[PDB]
DNA sequence: TTAGAGAATTGGAGAGTGTGTTTTTTTTTTTTT
């Protein structure tokens, strides 16, 4: 009889405990009836839990929260028949997989990691933390299923307390230890081990971290990755660690892990924006909206960003394998905006990537197999520019890295798959990514005689697949540094109502590039193919007139590309000779800022080989 | 004992000797010492004969042979294989709800007041609050070995419906 | 069909677990001595 | 072995001599295999395979009929023939039934020569990669 | 329906389930015990069908009613029953893995028909179950005595010890994911029995192939006869002293960088079934050959296989042909004729084949052509590699407007309007027609 | 017709026997420098 139970060397009543609870999720209403709000919305989702805040249940009955606190492997029972019964009091004949769990949870930690004693055992506790490993799916048996090997009789044993009750003899026949333990008949739950660090932010000065051990289990298992930063609510649990694990002989001091009872992540930061973005579609001038909204923290690269812009915007995919990513590189010296610009479009896209050429990269370029070293086993870790398959790979350091990356980077440009010839495995790895790359001169700072390749040292084959090349070089000129000198004295004193305008322009942004890429398929005009087609012919004239060559048949398709990309931009469906006439515009100053010789001008030839015409004559 | 699970339905070894006794016709010969007055000596010979045919056999159940049976069989069939399982789930969902939502090491432990143990103390409890709703002494105890003087007596053979062909052809007989 | 299955045969003609067949290939061998040491025996 | 042994020893009487055994060895069988595709459905069958010798063991002198000295009195166990399966384990001795630290009598025990070979298919018949 | 890994919980256990994965590993074929044959040894009663848990597992009495044995039994390995088992490593597809994670690794056993049935890089669909398999070292029973999270306790094979548990998906079906001259007869169709007789009687044929093949190509109607010429390939023959003859044709494409020599390249690579397309400058340590490193699990140098030995009974479409590393550059002579690659290193020797067509893409010196030099003096290609090409081609991006006209024609309306024979048929012919071996008048 | 006193068989407590355990450096070699 439930009136009777009172919590182990607690004198806490169990069924006043729970008409506690029963009457704070009925009256509770103010954290401006609230929780059958949640009881309603677990009706409708499916989900069987209810996530409940201690700080309400404090305000509401302090008693009732130091029980909670205090005796939480008792009571949170207690909370999931109290909450089963009002929900199975009302919704009479909805059906749920389980009973709902109840899910207390402190808004904020209520202790550190260093803090934590053993007087706080068996006690709900919150912390935070991030996260540095989380293990394989561990099934914890729930129930032994046990037949008769020499009958087939079955019969079903109850976990207790980790240990099973395991039948000596038969009962349909009397067979003595004939009764096995069939595994796959048997019951299991999921169950994850999780280690946790304190946060930087919470270190104490030039201190080596704390850890802690973490057990989540059913739900809560598949809900955190490493790196993830985690305000963890669960009961402080203390065992012992046996000696060797054939004895059970166990050290004095105990092993301690946190039971998860909820977590709450802390480091994450549809019609109504469709209609906003339908209409601001057709706003005059929304491509240099757009092109204006990227990057607001640094000084203005017209050009460099409505590049970025259509490279984010891309072709359309279709099938025979021609490539609908746009590539683009970046040039300047060691202090520009370049970096600042991949990383805002890394946080920008989805399915992005960042890394940098250099050999002592986070991640890799290229894709290599490595021993996993929590398992043992081998793991086919595919590169940035595999992970990047349908996004973009920002490449920093593009000048630094090795010829083998260059190869890598070489097949990945013109095929769009990464060759797989690692020890046994052989596999074509799809690759379908936007490079958008940053080099640095080999000098110190560009050198103004020599060419775009001549300082960067690159090969002139892998510059021939970018789409786009441009220059980050500033003027010695008054007229750009003054008024970037005072872009940068208001940028000193940005303040939170900026912050948030730039925030939602932002915003607006990924919604607007998303929404585009969800559906919107442009196809060509005949006045588009037109265009394009006396375009690339133009394009010849210049250089056939004289005798020399000032075009290939590839920057049609470069040019292609950015028509595409830009009736994606202003959401059109139909290529147009607007769209062909402002690929024609940022190609040719693509190439009036990296294709210009100082003495002749713009030569074509400076990308299909190393020097250029008047080098090969000097020679 | 090797090959007596077969399911039912399917020929087992006395059904394909039954199938070679009606193709070679000693059926008949049998029907025929049975009934001849003046071959009367064999007479509990065919008895023995016509006992080892008919072993396996349920006279009601043979007796409700036919020719619409296969469709019967089959519906039937699908039928109770429903309701095993509908019963096997309900079975499912009540131990699901005997035990809790919480993991076996989950803890906790409670005092039932009014309760003595079998000394004079309260009773503490161990085994969940989900197991206090229908609690008895009983949930942890091992059963006892029944010596072998008091093991009850068991049924010799499970019933398997036989093959379809055989079962027409004993009604025949 | 016939020029077809012309091409066919052209192509058979460029065209050029065994236990058991090893087995089955001597199985003969011996169905052969028995029948002839039977011959032998009732001639 | 048995018959190619009367057969030697019809031809040549004082063979004995120089051997005790003589070891039928088959060669041109058709039953070829592949390394890659031996099953369970070979086994406990000759087989025949192809490929490269990785690596060999030392020639190692294995016990074949092994006899044991009684760990307490001068009694000598009966010859025990090595399967390649386990160890062979006495028993107990038959005079006394003490069945302790046994020992090998080398005098006494019959060896022949072991040695353990691995193989792997061949390089030109494996796949590149 | 199919599931993802991460999906595979503890509520998939004994349910039959359809994943994908990408396998990165596969183990030796091993006979696995399903029953055992027992005799046991105090009344030499046979004990037949004793089915075997995740541990190897005794009659648990004797068959016998009356013998009380229960641990003296001896396994009878030739009457016993046995299953070919095979067990492979897989993780999760590019394609299923969720963004930032690690990948989710998996073990799929693999049984009878089942084995070796997927290679490590095949990506496959696995039908099967998601069981659970015990640490079976913990387990002591009398066939076999036994050997940081807690376990569950408390039975009798396993003492004092805890056992764990991991769980395994065990495939019934193995499948990919998206997929003799009498066996190419009997494969084939009666439907594609009649078009490759069409193909075999057709007029034209020649440039028939040729432009269904090279649609994007414009012009260039030599070159695209020799790369047909070279897709079909001479009759491979061997001498009287075993010494092999050449059949493969070896066909080289210089040009300036900005005509269609990359081009035909592809068109041959996403034409043809296993060929390979590559740079000649190498993405790996193998580049185009093959390439001695030390296994990183054994620590043991072992080779690693090149573009040929991939390509080999293939095409290898070799761009950039004229920036081979050295040692690409010195193997290449033994692979484009004697097409084997002879390797003698440290902890390998080797003779690997290479029996490949070569389709090579090359600039000039200096990036341009020029009509008044040899290609001898155009390319850097040295006179033992000249000798091995079977046809040279050249391509000089010409100055002409009527043809920069027809180019931008042609690839807009591959682009817009587009949205003889299909490269299918090609592939059947093809596959029907190589099998043939015309002999000399 | 029930059940209780004397003899024989079976359950299991416990006494006795046997088994298993507590990153680091120098050197080579191929490829890459
Ligand atoms: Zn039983
Ligand atoms: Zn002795
Ligand atoms: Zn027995």
């Amino acid at each position: 009889l439930g009136q009777k139970l009172v919590i182990w060397g607690t004198d806490v009543n169990v069924a006043a405990c729970k008409e506690n609870f029963q009457r704070f999720l009925q009256r509770f209403i103010d954290p401006l009836p609230l929780y059958m709000q949640r009881l309603g919305e677990i009706n409708v989702i499916g989900e069987p839990f209810l996530n409940v805040n201690c700080e309400h249940i404090k305000s509401f009955d302090k008693n009732l929260y130091r029980q909670l606190i205090s005796y939480p492997q008792e009571v949170i029972p207690t909370f999931d028949m109290a909450v089963n019964e009002i929900f199975f009091d009302r919704y009479p004949d909805s059906i749920l997989e389980h009973q709902i769990q109840v899910r207390p949870f402190n808004a904020l930690k209520t202790k550190n990691m260093r803090n934590l004693n053993p007087e706080d055992i068996d006690q709900l506790i919150t912390i935070s933390g991030m996260v540095i490993r989380t293990s394989q799916l561990i099934p914890e048996m729930q129930e032994a299923f046990f037949q008769c090997q020499v009958c087939a009789h079955t019969t079903r044993v109850e976990m207790d307390r980790g240990r099973i009750a395991e039948p000596s003899v038969c009962g349909r026949c009397h067979t003595t230890h004939s009764m096995a333990l069939i595994h796959n008949r048997s019951l299991f739950s999921d169950k994850q081990m999780i280690k946790l660090q304190e946060s930087p932010e919470d270190m104490p000065a030039g201190q080596t971290p704390h850890t802690v051990i973490l057990f989540a289990h059913n739900d809560l298992v598949d809900k955190v990755q490493p790196g993830d930063r985690v305000n963890v609510t669960g009961i402080y649990r203390a065992v012992p660690i046996r000696v060797n694990p054939r004895v059970s002989n166990v050290k004095s001091v105990y092993k301690t892990h946190i039971d998860v009872i909820h977590y709450r992540k802390t480091d994450a930061k549809s019609e109504k924006r469709v209609e906003l973005l339908k209409e601001l579609s057709r706003k005059p001038d929304i491509y240099e909206r757009l092109a204006s909204a990227l990057a607001p923290s640094i000084y203005e690269h017209e050009d460099i960003k409505k590049g970025i812009l259509l490279q984010l915007f891309g072709g359309t995919r279709k099938d025979g394998k021609f490539r609908a990513e746009i590539n683009i590189l970046l040039c300047g010296d060691p202090g520009t905006s370049k970096s600042q610009l991949l990383q805002y479009v890394y946080n920008l896209v989805p399915r992005g990537q960042y890394t940098s050429g250099k050999g002592s990269s986070a991640v890799g370029l290229t894709a290599y197999v490595m021993k996993d070293p929590e398992t043992r086993q081998l793991v086919l870790q595919t590169g940035a520019l595999v992970l990047s398959d349908n996004g973009i790979c920002c490449i920093d350091e593009f000048d630094k890295m090795n010829e083998s990356t260059r190869s890598v980077l070489h097949e990945v440009m013109e095929q769009q798959t990464l060759s797989i010839a690692k020890a046994g495995i052989i596999c074509q790895l799809n690759a379908r990514t936007s490079v958008l790359a940053a080099a640095n001169p080999i000098e110190s700072q560009w050198n103004p005689k020599k060419t775009t390749i001549e300082n960067i040292q690159l090969p002139h084959t892998l510059l021939s697949r970018f789409d786009l090349i441009f220059l980050l070089l500033d003027p010695q000129d008054e007229a750009y540094d003054r008024r970037l000198a005072h872009h940068l004295v208001a940028l000193y004193y940005q303040s939170e109502e900026q912050a948030e305008e730039e925030l939602l322009d932002m915003a607006v942004l990924k919604d607007y590039i998303a929404y585009a890429h969800s559906t919107i398929m442009p196809r060509l005009s005949e006045e588009a193919s037109q265009a394009l087609i006396e375009a690339y012919v133009d394009m010849r004239k210049i250089g056939s007139s004289r005798g020399m060559v000032s075009a290939y048949p590839r920057q049609l398709e470069s040019l292609i590309r950015l028509a595409e990309a830009h009736a994606k931009v202003r959401l059109s469906n139909k290529v147009e000779a607007i769209d062909v006439e402002e690929a024609k515009r940022l190609h040719r100053e693509a190439l009036k800022q990296s294709a210009t010789d100082p003495r002749t001008g713009i030569v074509d030839i400076s990308i299909l080989t190393t020097g250029m015409s008047a080098t090969s004559r000097k020679r | 004992l090797d090959q007596e699970k077969k399911i039912d339905d399917d020929a087992s070894a006395h059904d394909q000797l039954l199938w070679a006794i009606h193709l070679s016709g000693l059926d008949d010969l049998l029907l025929f010492l049975a009934s001849s007055s003046a071959e009367e000596q064999w007479s509990l010979h065919v008895l023995e004969i016509v006992s080892l045919m008919f072993r396996d056999q349920n006279p009601e159940q043979l007796a409700g042979v036919g020719q619409g049976r296969l469709a019967q069989e089959r519906s039937a069939d699908f039928a109770e294989l429903e309701v095993l399982r509908q019963r096997e789930m309900a079975e499912k969902k009540t131990r699901a709800l005997q035990r809790g939502n919480r993991h076996s090491r989950f803890g906790g432990s409670y005092i039932v007041q009014g309760l003595k143990s079998i000394g004079e103390r309260d009773l503490i409890f161990h085994k969940g609050l989900h197991n206090l709703r229908n609690y008895s002494s009983d949930l942890g105890k091992q059963p006892k070995k029944v010596p072998k003087r008091r093991q009850a007596a068991r049924e010799l053979s499970i019933q398997r419906r036989s093959a379809l062909n055989v079962r027409l052809f004993l009604r025949d007989f | 069909n016939r020029e077809l299955e012309a091409l066919k045969q052209r192509f058979w003609k460029h065209a050029n677990e065994k236990l058991q067949v090893l087995k089955a290939k001597l199985q003969e061998a011996m169905k052969l001595r028995r029948f002839e040491e039977r011959q032998k025996r009732q001639a | 072995d048995e018959a190619a042994l009367e057969v030697v020893l019809a031809m040549y009487p004082k063979y004995d001599r120089i051997t005790n055994h003589i070891h039928v060895r088959i060669s041109h069988l058709p039953l070829v295999e592949e390394l890659r595709s031996l099953r369970q459905l070979h086994l406990n069958q000759l087989i025949r395979t192809s490929g490269v010798v990785t690596s060999c063991t030392g020639v190692l002198p294995q016990l074949s009929m092994v006899k044991y000295n009684c760990n307490k009195c001068n009694f000598v166990l009966g010859p025990f023939c090595q399967s390649q399966n386990q160890e062979v384990k006495p028993g107990s001795c038959p005079e006394c039934q003490s069945a302790g630290p046994f020992e090998v009598n080398m005098e006494e025990t019959i060896y022949q020569n072991y040695q353990r070979i691995r193989i792997q298919e061949s390089p030109g018949k494996v796949a590149a990669g | 329906t199919r599931h993802k890994i991460r999906e595979l919980t503890s509520s998939r256990i004994g349910l039959l389930t359809r994943i994908s994965g990408q396998v990165v590993r596969t183990h030796p074929v091993h006979p696995e015990l399903v029953s055992g044959t027992f005799l046991c040894l105090d009344c030499q009663t046979v004990i037949r069908d004793v089915e075997q848990q995740f541990k190897y597992t005794q009659p648990n009495i004797c068959r016998n009613p009356v013998c009380a044995n229960r641990r003296r039994f001896l396994l009878d390995t030739n009457k016993s029953r046995f299953v070919d088992f095979q067990k492979v490593r897989i993780q999760e597809t590019q394609a299923e893995l969720p963004r930032g994670s690690i990948p989710r690794s998996l073990e799929v056993i693999l049984r009878a028909e089942a084995v070796e049935s997927a290679q490590a890089g095949d990506k496959c669909d696995f039908t099967g179950t998601l069981i659970v398999v015990p640490d079976v070292s913990k387990l002591s029973t009398p066939g076999a005595r036994a050997e940081e999270t807690e376990g569950i306790r408390g039975l009798r094979a396993l003492g004092v010890r805890d056992l764990s548990y991991r769980l395994v998906f065990l495939a019934c079906c193995v499948a990919p994911t998206n997929p003799t001259a009498e066996s190419i007869k009997n494969q084939m169709t009666v439907k594609e029995w009649e078009k490759v007789f069409e193909m075999s009687q057709d007029k034209n044929l020649y440039h028939n192939l040729c432009t269904s093949l090279f649609p994007t190509i414009h012009g260039n109607d030599e070159v695209k006869r020799g790369v047909l010429l070279m897709l079909f390939g001479g009759v491979p023959k061997t001498t009287g002293e075993g010494t092999s003859l050449r059949g493969d044709i070896n066909v080289c494409i210089v040009g300036d960088p900005s005509t269609a020599k990359s081009q035909f390249l592809k068109h041959v690579e996403e034409f043809s079934p296993r060929a390979v397309y590559t740079s000649g400058k190498a993405s790996s340590a193998a580049g185009l050959t093959a390439a001695v490193v030390r296994d990183e699990e054994s620590h043991e140098f072992v080779i690693e296989a090149g573009a040929l030995m991939l390509a080999d009974n293939g095409v290898c479409c070799i761009d950039e042909f004229d920036k081979m590393d050295v040692r690409d550059q010195v193997a290449i002579h033994e692979a484009m004729e004697q097409q084997t690659i002879s390797i003698t290193k440290a902890g390998v020797k080797a003779t690997l084949n290479a029996r490949t067509s070569i389709l090579a893409a090359a600039n000039p010196i200096s990036g341009h052509y020029d009509r008044s030099k040899s290609l001898k003096q155009n390319i850097n290609l040295s006179a033992p590699i000249m000798s091995r090409f079977d046809l040279f081609f050249i391509l000089v991006d010409e100055c002409n407007e009527v043809t920069d006209y027809a180019i931008a024609r042609r690839i807009v309306d591959l682009h817009s309007r587009i949205e003889v024979y299909s490269l299918d048929d090609i592939r059947r012919y093809l596959l029907f027609a190589r099998q043939f071996k015309p002999k000399i008048s």
